[PDB]
């Protein structure tokens, strides 16, 4: 389950000329994860 | 009460990404990239196409918008209810989320030019979907020669 | 909102060389899935 | 009880979020080293890029050979139903062992079969499926 070989070329690809803004979570999205681990907690 | 609607509201994320997943990997696998390539607008307009692909097949719209000029940005911020504020955060470069999950609103910059990932939905977009289209930006780019 | 170029020279790639098993759901997230719309259901 | 379930779902969550930003970050960071020539250069570019992304995540990936009966009997062993397993894979289904641990994935390059292998000490389910199977598909992509 590592299958090798010998290689008749080696090529390197990139995502380069463009960047983006990075992540960051979603309102919405936090919202849900805060409340369900609020109330996760509040039945225990 | 607060139990039964978070319980849908958690049930209907999982159901909205594990479909739009499913339809991201099909995608991949059955159609075709078409790569356009030449110009800072050829690869725009690749870009463009790419997310459009997409989002077609998924209850939300996407688009690559201009963010250079004055009239490009009021032409994005004038559809919010603070303008001024998502610009400052756009022009800083960060992600603009609305409070309610209808907007994702992502920097985006090919060479020297600045455009903005505008997506939107009826139902529901989020960090996933930026994650999601941010990602074929990336496969877009991997795929040039 | 819509950028398009004067023009462009296009490359059309396809996934090919490789295939794979389809989609299938596991058990697990089909389980969340029924135990989601029984309680649901449930009030 | 309603509290496990919610539980469930904030896993779900949480664990393929942090796995689809992981995907995300590599495909943005990480260059891709493409073996192309022949079938074992290509399953050794695949195999490296699903180890690139499941060394990230909190589970073990693997392109295992399922060509000969030989290799099909070294997949299965470690199987409660190993002439089952076999017969699920053989005919190209995924196949998901029941505590949620083990993902097989029958894989083709070119004419030459095998299997992805991902387990995971907590989880692995389909959305893994479509990760794992989507970054072959990039790879083939990527290929001049």
């Amino acid at each position: 389950c590592e299958p090798r070989a010998a290689k008749p070329f080696k090529i390197l690809k990139k995502r380069s000329t463009t960047s983006v803004a990075s992540y960051q979570v979603s309102p919405h999205t936090a919202r849900i994860f805060k409340e369900n681990e609020r109330l996760i907690d509040e039945y225990k | 009460t607060d139990t039964r609607e978070i319980l849908e509201e958690n049930n209907e994320m999982l159901h909205m990404y594990l479909n739009r997943l499913k339809t991201y990997q099909y995608l991949l696998k059955n159609e075709p990239i078409h790569v356009y390539y030449g110009s800072i607008d050829a690869y725009a307009e690749g870009i463009d196409k790419l997310l459009k692909t997409y989002a077609d097949k998924m209850n939300l719209t996407a688009s690559l918008c201009h963010y250079s000029t004055q009239a490009d940005k009021d032409r994005l911020t004038e559809h919010m209810d603070d303008p001024a504020d998502v610009q400052t955060r756009l022009d800083r470069k960060d992600v603009y989320y609305d409070q309610y999950g209808k907007v994702v609103l992502i920097p985006f910059t090919i060479e020297t030019q600045n455009y903005v990932i505008k997506l939107t939905s009826d139902s529901i977009v989020t960090e996933f979907d930026y994650l999601l289209f941010t990602s074929l930006t990336s496969i877009y780019d991997l795929v040039l020669p």
